[PDB]
């Protein structure tokens, strides 16, 4: 669980940063 | 060769289905799973299959060497079947071993490996010999017993004899031999009392031959050990009936408080454990050999043991101490542990780790969700358990136990799959954390007080309803506070009259907004405006009847393929239907795959891209099967294909969201299988039909020259003169056509007999059909369509006595003879007054038609002198009672026979 | 830490939610 939800908020993170 | 349907899964298996232990090195052990048996490699990952049976599987047994398996199914039919380990693609079997007999419910092998021996379930049941060796088909030698002895369901072979089997019911144990050279097989099964101790017994449930001695050896429940010595023909009996070896019940002895049942017994050990959690080994003398115990293990159902005899270091090692005056080296075999709650070991014989191995469900199955983003799909059971895999990995990985003993059963993602749900037999639901499986709601919801029965989400994330099996609705939404988002209850309302059989959300883009719509058993369809909706009122505005003599199973949306769109529906008719997303009207009329049962389930395949808006597929469940179909439907065989599945009943869909796999829970078999689909195995099938006419040509008996199908033309013709009249000076002309009002008259004259609806639904669907695309209604239908509305429509075969029946016993008594019977003028009566209403001189005109007191056709010359014989005839002509018999006399010439099937696809 | 792992997707995803 750990694991996938740091997984999670890189891709949500990531996704922020592109549709900045 | 290749299959549009294959298996090749596994998820969990009946605790009751004793495991063995195979290839040790490797770690590879035998389970059986429903109908299915199968091989699992820890260490490579991988499940090695043995492929089906025509029913569940009832036991098994494996050879001393593991070189040979050997099963057994339940139910009719059944075939005993035996394999080889080490090929992993073997095959033998027996057929047709019993004809009556409900399958072999315990069955042993000779370690020997020369012989097979098996119990039959049967009111009485059946002892059996097989020389397996042998091609044999039929049974050497046969006895049936009392049933006094009842269910006789455990059966061992003596490793010190070939002729020597023991069995025992929970309350009669039986020792055997076998006399081949006499052709005899002798039997005794005496009766323990207290007598012989003064003590209790009670029940017993396992039993086993002795290491060295003449004895056999019984378990029991009561913590006790019975023991057996067996006695041979005195030589003075010799001479006469040689009275067959008789079983005497030396001793008894109790050895621990708690329940014993296992009981087997290992190069010179004996072996036992317990209801609670501790396993013992003994010398033949019942000597007192370190135990293993009191580990989280409860139960211990499967014992067995490794193929390799254990190499022995003593340089160092961890063995434990022997409980001898000394206390020696103790060196087992490896051996296998399983309990009673599906929880599957391996002990290393050193004892330094006992590791579990996958764990699974412990007893009833309900259908599982898949992420629709990730390759994930989650388990769960009726009891304690929701768990869930990647299914690419086949990793068993996050699972939260429930709380103790609420049932479950309902499981849903959101659309995005970020979040899970969960359904609750007793009047509870939980919103789930797609991660943690937190319980979201600090508290779950617990409104309703009974068993859910279906639970969605809309495409919008805030809001869920469910279903409940007392037909009541609840509503589930989210209210947005302080910034942050919370779950709260919405209103219950009670809106259909039978069971419910589906339940959905939709979108109206038309407002970006979102909807609520369920399927009842009540024939009724309703749907719930959620905009206006408010506390305690669930907002009702929409109710519509959809079926008629049958009731509807399920409901979806239809996938866009069109400019209208539809939601797709099916019955127990074997029809499925198509309803307009606005007017919920029909127009379409289908006939469901002809496989054995009516759908109860169906689910689309996920569209990546415009390749799968160019082809779209459509999976589906049964009672007991599962099956696939390609779009658009129109009834043909060719076009659908099912497989068989659990069969004892299958009971959910899940589908891989690559749309590569399809996953089906059953439900008491207590498994899951994943199944991987080919669709051009299915578009070679398709082709295998031809096309055009050429499958609804082969779905007409004779299909172009057959007798019937000309009887059919020549209506087409006499309907296209009745529609031009009878009497006309001009030319006749026809051509291709019939006008609506005539099909019903020429579907009549085939024999296939709508309903007044029927035929508003017939006229509906021919005029908005095309509607769409011409802008136009249209009256002038063509043969070929109106072959396939009369194949769509039709019975799914023959016209058949059982509505009949049926329609009798709801409305007639039964008469003296019992017969399901209704009084003359009570049936007149009840026929104009009820169900669609007719006229008085009608139903009279028609009755004198079916006698035949009219002249004919009543389509050309006059009648009225006639109509005043049926007044009296009314008396005269029908019985004082009646009955399906004789309506059927009236009504029926033909002798309606029964169709057949076997050789359709 | 899972817990506050899943508030903050929470947080991330409705933070795309609004920049949807």
């Amino acid at each position: 669980i750990i694991e996938m939800q740091r997984l999670e908020i890189r891709r949500l993170r990531d996704q922020i940063q592109e549709q900045e | 060769k290749v299959y549009p349907l294959s298996m090749t899964w596994s998820f969990g298996w009946n605790s009751s289905l004793p495991v063995y232990y195979m290839r040790e090195d490797r770690r590879v052990i035998l389970y059986t799973c429903a109908h299915t048996a199968i091989m699992y490699d820890v260490v490579r990952n991988t499940q090695y299959h043995l492929q089906g049976h025509p029913n569940i599987i009832s036991c098994l047994c494996v050879s001393e060497d593991r070189r040979w398996i050997a099963t057994a199914d339940e139910g009719p039919d059944c075939l005993i079947i035996i394999w080889d380990s080490f090929t992993g693609i073997p095959v033998h079997t027996i057929f047709d071993s019993c004809p009556e007999g409900n399958g072999m419910r315990s069955i042993a092998i000779t370690r020997d490996s020369k012989f097979l021996a098996t119990i039959s379930d049967s009111a009485t049941q059946k002892v059996c010999i097989w020389k397996w060796t042998l091609a044999v088909e039929t049974p050497a030698c046969t006895l049936e017993l009392p049933k006094e002895y009842g269910f006789q369901d455990n059966l061992v072979f003596n490793p010190a004899n070939n002729k020597e089997l023991v069995s025992n019911s929970k309350t009669q144990a039986i020792y055997y031999c076998w006399f081949e050279d006499k052709g005899i097989l002798a039997h005794s099964a005496p009766v323990l009392t207290e007598k012989t101790f003064n003590k209790l017994v009670g029940k017993f449930s396992q039993s086993v031959f002795h290491l060295k001695l003449p004895q056999v050896l019984s378990a029991t429940k009561e913590g006790k050990l019975v023991v057996w010595d067996i006695h041979y023909p005195s030589s003075t009996s010799s001479s006469a009936i040689s009275a067959f070896p008789f079983i005497k019940p030396r001793k008894l002895v109790h050895l621990q408080k708690e329940a014993i049942t296992v009981l087997m017994t290992i190069d010179s050990y004996i072996v036992t454990g317990d209801i609670k959690g501790n396993i013992k080994f003994y010398d033949h003398t019942l000597s007192v050999v370190n135990w293993y115990s009191n580990f989280k293990l409860g139960a211990i159902r499967t014992l067995s043991f490794s193929k390799t005899i254990p190499s022995l270091p003593t340089e160092k090692s961890n063995l434990p101490t022997d409980c001898t005056l000394r206390g020696d080296l103790f060196v087992v075999r490896n051996f296998i542990i399983g309990t009673f709650d599906a929880t599957v070991y391996h002990m290393t014989v050193d004892g330094t780790k006992l590791e579990k191995l996958f764990v699974e469900p412990r007893d009833a199955v309900y259908a599982v969700s898949c992420h629709p983003y990730q390759p994930l799909i989650a388990v769960g059971s009726v009891c304690g358990m929701i768990k869930v895999w990647d299914f690419e990995k086949k990793v068993y990985l996050f699972s939260r136990t429930f709380e103790k003993g609420l049932g479950v059963q309902c499981l849903t993602y959101n659309p995005e799959g970020a979040l899970l749900g969960a359904g609750f037999t007793e009047g509870t639901v939980y919103i789930l954390d797609a991660m943690s499986l937190e319980n979201e709601s600090p508290e779950p919801f617990k409104y309703s007080k009974s068993s859910v029965s279906h639970c969605c989400f809309s495409h919008d994330s805030n809001y869920m309803a469910t279903a409940d099996v007392n037909f009541t609705v609840a509503v589930y939404m989210v209210v947005v506070k302080n910034g942050q988002r919370v779950w709260e209850y919405l209103a219950r309302l009670r809106s259909h009259q039978n069971s419910i059989q589906s339940l959905l959300f939709g979108v109206h883009l038309d407002s970006n907004e979102p909807r609520l719509l369920s399927l009842g058993k009540d024939r009724f369809l309703i749907e719930y405006n959620l905009v206006k909706s408010c506390k305690d009122h669930l907002d009702v505005l929409d109710v519509h009847r959809t079926d008629q003599g049958n009731y509807p199973t399920c409901m979806i949306w239809y996938p866009p393929l069109t400019k209208e769109l539809f939601l797709l529906i099916c019955n127990s008719g074997y029809k499925v239907k198509l309803f307009n997303a606005t007017t919920k009207m029909c127009r379409k009329t289908l006939l469901g795959p002809a496989y054995g049962s009516p759908i109860e389930h169906a689910q689309v395949l996920p569209v990546k891209s415009t390749l799968e808006l160019q082809k779209r597929y459509l999976v589906f469940i049964n009672k007991d099967k599962v099956g696939l179909q390609i779009l658009p439907v129109d009834g043909n065989p060719h076009k659908t294909c099912a497989i068989v599945c659990h069969p004892n009943g299958v009971a959910g869909m899940a589908l891989s969201y690559d749309g590569r796999f399809a996953f089906t829970a059953g439900g008491q078999d207590r498994s899951v299988v994943q199944w991987k689909i080919n669709l051009g195995a299915l578009e070679a099938a398709v082709s295998l039909g031809g096309e055009d006419l050429t499958p609804f040509y082969g779905l007409v008996s004779g299909g172009r020259e057959g007798k019937f199908y000309r009887e059919l033309e020549d209506y087409f013709y006499y309907s296209q003169i009745r529609s031009q009249g009878i009497d006309t000076m001009e030319t006749r002309q026809v051509s291709e056509h019939i006008c609506l009002s005539e099909l019903p008259f020429v579907m009549r004259a085939i024999g296939f007999y709508p309903s007044e609806e029927k035929i508003e639904d017939m006229f509906n669907e021919i005029k908005f059909s095309e509607y769409v695309e011409t802008g136009k209604l249209i009256d002038k239908i063509n043969l070929p369509d109106f072959l396939k509305v009369y194949l769509n429509h039709r019975p799914p075969f023959g016209n058949t006595m059982d509505g009949i029946q049926n329609s009798f016993n709801v409305l007639g008594y039964t008469n003296s003879e019992g017969k399901k019977a209704i009084r003359r003028e009570d049936f007149l009566n009840l026929l104009l007054t009820k169900g669609e209403h007719m006229t008085e001189e009608e139903m009279i005109d028609c009755f004198s038609t079916l006698f035949g007191l009219t002249p004919e056709g009543w389509k050309s010359e006059p009648a009225a002198t006639c109509i005043n014989g049926p007044e009296i005839c009314l008396q005269k002509e029908l019985p004082e009672e009646i009955t399906a018999e004789i309506f059927t006399t009236e009504i029926l010439g033909l002798t309606l026979s029964d169709s057949s099937e076997q050789l359709i696809q």
